[PDB]
This record gives C-alpha cells, sequence and structure tokens, in this order.
RNA sequence: CUUGAGUCUCGUAGAGGGGGGUAGAAUUCCAGGUGUAGCGGUGAAAUGCGUAGAGAUCUGGAGGAAUACCGGUGGCGAAGGCGGCCCCCUGGACGAAGACUGACGCUCAGGUGCGAAAGCGUGGGGAGCAAACAGGAUUAGAUACCCUGGUAGUCCACGCCGUAAACGAUGUCGACUUGGAGGUUGUGCCCUUGAGGCGUGGCUUCCGGAGCUAACGCGUUAAGUCGACCGCCUGGGGAGUACGGCCGCAAGGUUAAAACUCAAAUGAAUUGACGGGGGC
C-alpha cells in the first residue's frame, strides 16, 4: 500500500546498499511503517476486519523478523528497534 | 394490415421477452438455498446431458 | 462473436452507443454471452459500460420508461 | 495525481449559464496546478428516459487530473447547482485525450 | 353520451379474474368490465371464455362514446390475454397496437411464501 | 550456501472488506384526475376491503427495503460469507523478467480473534414479508397445511450471543506418481499481421488409469505413495444429559460422567416386494 517513493526512501535509508531490499531491516522497517500507517485507517473503520486480518500478519511477520534479526546478532536489533522505537 | 398474424407478433416478443415465466418466478418467495440448489441441478443436468 | 479480440480494442467506453446498441435487446436488457459469442472478461465490461450509460440516461432501463 | 472522467448533465433553460459555470470547474483544477487533457462539448441530446420530468439535457465532458481534494470540492459544488441534475465522477487509469465518441458520430 | 375521439384499451390480468378497462390517452376511464361481472365467479370467472365476455361487454358499454381507433396495453400473466385482444377488436376496433406492461420488479420487495399442496 | 520462507521493481483480474453518495424498476400508503360495481381470495368457499366511490386507470408526492437480465458450468474471501452505479480508505492472490535477505521454516495444547440465522440489551426505522396471535375454512378431529389480516422480527447504530447438515459430512504444510475434455486468469514465442498456431504458469469443473476402498466410490484439487505436527474415536440407548467449574443480562453455550439397560445399533451393496415415483 505504500507509495513507490516512501517504500524506496525507507529502503535507501535502512539498506546497506540503495540495491539492497531484502535486508531484515529494509522488510521491518516497510512493515513498521505499513502498520504505523494503518492505524488511522482502522482508528475509524473499526468494522474492517478483513483488513485487519492483513494487519495482523504484518505484524506477525514483522515479530517473526524481530525475533531473527535478534538472535542472529544484538547490534543490529537494538539499533533498529531503537530508531523504529519498537519494544519501548 | 391483418390482425391475425399481428397478434402472433404479440406472441414472440411476449415470450422471448420472458415476462410470463418471470411472473411464475417472482410470485412466490424462493429461499437462496433453494435458489441455489436448483441452479445445481440444472447445472449437473444440462452439463453431464451433453457428455452421454 | 468475441468482436472485442478481433478489433483488439482493450477498453470498452459506455458512451459508445453505437456499439452498447448491439448488446441490448428493444425490452433494454443486456443481451447473454452465451447469444452474442462475448468474452466473459468483455461480457463483465460491456454489462458495466450498459449500466454506467443507463445512469447517464444515454440508455433506457426498460421498453417503456 | 489522479485523472477522473467528469460527464455532467445541465437543465436545457439554463444553457446559457453552462458556459459561465464552467469557469469554477476549471478555475478549481487550475489553482490545484491540476491537468486537462479533454474538454468536449455534445450538446444538448435526446434522453432515453426522463430525468425530474426533463428532456433535451446538455451534456458535457471534462478529463481532468487533479488532488483528490479538490474533485471532492467540484462534486459538493455540482449537488449545490440545480441546473445540474446528474454529475458522474469516474477514475481512470490514464488520461485521454483521444475524440470522444460522441465528438467523432457528429 | 360524449366524444372523447379516442381511446385506449387496459387490460389488467390476474390468474382470479380479468379486467378490461376503455380509458383516453389521458388515462382518464370511459368504460370498464371484469370477466367476474358477466355473471361467471369463481372458477368460471378465471377462463379465456370469461374475459372474451367481459371484452365485448366492456366494448359495448363505452360503445356510445363513438370509441374506433384504441391502443391496447395488457398485463398480467393469467389466461384470457390474447382472448380479450381478439374479443375486443369484434365490433370493428381497430387496433394500432399492443404492448406489454407487466410490473416486473427488479429484486424490489420480498414476495410470500411459497404454498404447500 | 540458496533450492524452503520472505522483500523490492512492473502489471493484471476480482459480488474481498469499511465508509459515503446515488440511480432506475416494483410494492405499499397519501392526496387528487376520470369512472361505476364489484374487487380480492380458493379444491370450492367465506372472513376481508367497496356506493363516504373500492378495485381498474392517469398525474404528483412520501417512505422503507432489495438490486430483473448481465449471471455462468463465473469470480473473490481463512471460514461465515460477498451482486446496480460512482467515489474514498483498504486486505489478499497471481504473473513477467531480474535484483536482494540467507533457513528467518512447518505445525500448534492452553491463548486470542473472526464467525450464517434465530435470539438478547439500548436508541432508532418500519414499504414488503411474517413466528405468536385474530378471524374464515378443511376435517371424525385440525391447537395444522389453505385463506384474509397481523405483532415481535427482518432494516440501522453500538453491545452481547458463539451456535448450524458452520458439509467436500474429507485438519494444516511439503514431496512424489499414466492420461482426456473443459472454464476462468496472466504471460513467452512465431506466423505478414488482424484473426491464427505453438510454450509456460494461477485457480477451478467433469470423466477416468494404476493404486486404494467393505462397498459406494476417490483418483495429480486422492480417499494413491510418504513425511511433520495437531484435533478426535473406542458397542447401541442412557447423554452431549446430570453434577461441578468457567462463560452469558437472559436464552443458554463449553468442558463432561456414572448407575442402569440391551445383544445388538450401524455402513455399503444385493434379490425381491411396495410407492398417492417415473417412462414405455
Ligand atoms: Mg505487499
Ligand atoms: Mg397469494
Ligand atoms: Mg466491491
Ligand atoms: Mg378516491
Ligand atoms: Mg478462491
Ligand atoms: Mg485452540
Ligand atoms: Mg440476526
Ligand atoms: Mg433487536
Ligand atoms: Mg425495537
Ligand atoms: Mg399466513
Ligand atoms: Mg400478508
Ligand atoms: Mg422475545
Ligand atoms: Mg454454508
Ligand atoms: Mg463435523
Ligand atoms: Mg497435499
Ligand atoms: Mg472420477
Ligand atoms: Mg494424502
Ligand atoms: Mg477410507
Ligand atoms: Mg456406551
Ligand atoms: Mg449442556
Ligand atoms: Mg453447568
Ligand atoms: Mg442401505
Amino acid at each position: 500500500s505504500l507509495s513507490t517513493e516512501a517504500t524506496a526512501k525507507i529502503v535507501s535509508e535502512f539498506g546497506r546498499d540503495a540495491n539492497d531490499t531484502g535486508s531484515t531491516e529494509v522488510q521491518v522497517a516497510l512493515l513498521t511503517a505499513q502498520i504505523n500507517h494503518l492505524q488511522g485507517h482502522f482508528a475509524e473503520h473499526k468494522k474492517d476486519h478483513h483488513s485487519r486480518r492483513g494487519l495482523l500478519r504484518m505484524v506477525s511477520q514483522r515479530r517473526k523478523l524481530l525475533d531473527y534479526l535478534k538472535r542472529k546478532d544484538v547490534a543490529r536489533y537494538t539499533q533498529l528497534i531503537e530508531r523504529l522505537g519498537l519494544r519501548r | 394490415e391483418p390482425f391475425d398474424v399481428a397478434l402472433r407478433r404479440f406472441k414472440r416478443s411476449c415470450e422471448k421477452a420472458g415476462v410470463l415465466a418471470e411472473v411464475r418466478r417472482r410470485e412466490f418467495y424462493e429461499k437462496p438455498t433453494t435458489e441455489r440448489k436448483r441452479a445445481k441441478a440444472s447445472a449437473v443436468k444440462r452439463h453431464a446431458k451433453k457428455l452421454a | 462473436f468475441c468482436r472485442f479480440t478481433a478489433e483488439g480494442v482493450q477498453e470498452i467506453d459506455y458512451k459508445d452507443i453505437a456499439t452498447l446498441k448491439n448488446y441490448i435487446t428493444e425490452s433494454g436488457k443486456i443481451v447473454p454471452s452465451r447469444i452474442t459469442g462475448t468474452r466473459a472478461k468483455y461480457q463483465r465490461q460491456l454489462a458495466r459500460a450498459i449500466k454506467r450509460a443507463r445512469y447517464l440516461s444515454l440508455l433506457p432501463y426498460t421498453d417503456r420508461h | 495525481m489522479r485523472h477522473y472522467e467528469i460527464v455532467f448533465m445541465v437543465h436545457p433553460d439554463q444553457s446559457e449559464q453552462v458556459p459561465g459555470m464552467i469557469e469554477r470547474y476549471t478555475a478549481a483544477i487550475t489553482g490545484a496546478e491540476g491537468k486537462i487533457h479533454r474538454l468536449e462539448d455534445w450538446g444538448r441530446r435526446q434522453l432515453a428516459y426522463p430525468i425530474n420530468k426533463l428532456h433535451k439535457a446538455h451534456y458535457v465532458l471534462m478529463n481532468v487530473e487533479a488532488p483528490q481534494e479538490v474533485i471532492d470540492e467540484l462534486e459538493t459544488t455540482f449537488r449545490f447547482n440545480d441546473a445540474v441534475i446528474r454529475s458522474m465522477v469516474m477514475r481512470t487509469k490514464h488520461a485521454v485525450t483521444e475524440a470522444s465518441p460522441m465528438v467523432k458520430a457528429k | 353520451r360524449k366524444q372523447v375521439s379516442d381511446g385506449v384499451a387496459h387490460i389488467h390480468a390476474s390468474f382470479n379474474n380479468t379486467i378490461v378497462t376503455i380509458t383516453d390517452r389521458q388515462g382518464n376511464a370511459l368504460g370498464w368490465a371484469t370477466a367476474g361481472g358477466s355473471g361467471f365467479r369463481g372458477s368460471r370467472k378465471s377462463t379465456p371464455f370469461a374475459a372474451q365476455v367481459a371484452a365485448e361487454r366492456c366494448a359495448d358499454a363505452v360503445k356510445e362514446y363513438g370509441i374506433k381507433n384504441l391502443e391496447v396495453m395488457v398485463k398480467g400473466p393469467g389466461p384470457g390475454r390474447e382472448s380479450t385482444i381478439r374479443a375486443l377488436n369484434a365490433a370493428g376496433f381497430r387496433i394500432t397496437n399492443i404492448t406489454d406492461v407487466t410490473p416486473i420488479p427488479h429484486n424490489g420487495c420480498r414476495p410470500p411464501k411459497k404454498r404447500r399442496v
């Protein structure tokens, strides 16, 4: 749902290289942007369960990738969840 | 113009537009499950007809 | 049959009443695809265009009004 | 930006006012720097069914790219007007400049 | 007892009964007769014969209006739909054309429930 | 490490969802324009409306609900489910050719969410339909089917309920195993291209092979050959009942026995008989 501009900006920020798009930081940052954006949608559409299912799929992928990135290295995990303010 | 074969021209548009059948169909309420069951019956029949 | 593939026209226009009229009966009812030969992908766009034109009063709903 | 095709009718009696009406509709797009790819005036056309017991309504076609808020404001402006009797806004995937089928038929 | 110089026949039909009504193009009733007012009641009321009687009965009951050219609008799927047409074409009724005016709802209201028998 | 899983770029199809507008057909009611005796109803009737003008017919208005055909053997959704048109916010699937991450995966007790219809609470809304109910019939009876009415309900908003033959009576993920005819949906190639003929995918319908099955049947969308995990079954009644716990405003749901009782209960198929089932 993110525009191409926002997606490429997030990729270029959290990417080791601009070309790098599948790294765990890029993916978790895209997930975070979408999860933060859908808050305004579900603040009004409280009856939109069929989209909240996709929102839940996103928070689940984010939780799994955060677990992976934590076990893989503490450094990247700590700095990434500090930049995104996750797990405060 | 003749009145007889001007009335057979009525019984062609009338029928091919169906409305006679539509009044019978909308005469009574068909429950949606019966609608779908009858659709499936007609489907399987006019399908497996043109194989055998 | 399937005219919208011989010509190859990607989009059907609700403003082209000359084409829409060939898919509407005198009663004003859309013709099925088992009669005209149109593809399903294009029959759906035909129905959409016909309804959009009937909203703009460019086509009758019924033969009476 | 989003391309929209707007085809609105208008009361035959107020047809003289229609060139004056187009100014505010064009101005809203111009103010937002929105583009206009296709303007066509079919003119009075015979209605297939009555609309408020009226016939021979005047049809106007506009193809317009603009911010969504400007289009929403134009839609509120449409309902307020009385001469107008039908407003249709249609989001198109591209901006079409090709001649209208009605204009070609003329 | 007065002219209107033209007429429009409106054949209302129901499974139970058939109604014939001559009216001016303006929709003002000039004469009317029902297949149930022809002396046919119950089952006898609903039959092409009863509607054929009611058509001519209404024709004569309006005849003093000197109607000649008429437009026939027939409604309802019951029998006597064409029988009535023919039986009013009698007495030199110059039929312009016919039209089916049966009311067809676009999935509008809930019909009554199916009968068991 | 890149084959599993996931990300990015480009597109495609869709009744996927939420919200807001809106149009046409029809029903009903209201006011009237003409007009006359029936209307409506059924096996046949009657109750029921009608001479204070019904019904029929034309004009104008009010209102609620549902979207003829298109429509499919169609599509989308995890399932329940989803159908006029337009806009707005929005989820997923798929394809093409690449780039990137590097096992990040599968399953899942408790847990949490969603979950047809009926029903419940509060506030609306109420055209049609219609439990209870009222009358008219049928009948030996008729607390029924039939008929005229008709209330909650159906509709909306926010809560609850958590149940269905919620079914493909078939848990989820993965690999492997002869074929045929289709539908729907992308896409590579090549004809000179329009049509057209080859390749490769996604989903889906119907035949049928091996195999499997008690049989019926299933059959590359397995009920075949296997692996991972979870749920569940242990004769028929008693009983999905009791008691207790948890949950619910309530209806109730969920978890879930025993005593006793019987020697069967059951599945599929077969041969007849029978049918107010057909065809000759
Ligand atoms: Mg995505
Ligand atoms: Mg009835
Ligand atoms: Mg939709
Ligand atoms: Mg009156
Ligand atoms: Mg599907
Ligand atoms: Mg569980
Ligand atoms: Mg309910
Ligand atoms: Mg309630
Ligand atoms: Mg209430
Ligand atoms: Mg009843
Ligand atoms: Mg009723
Ligand atoms: Mg109650
Ligand atoms: Mg179901
Ligand atoms: Mg089960
Ligand atoms: Mg499998
Ligand atoms: Mg098979
Ligand atoms: Mg298996
Ligand atoms: Mg088995
Ligand atoms: Mg036991
Ligand atoms: Mg219990
Ligand atoms: Mg208890
Ligand atoms: Mg058996």
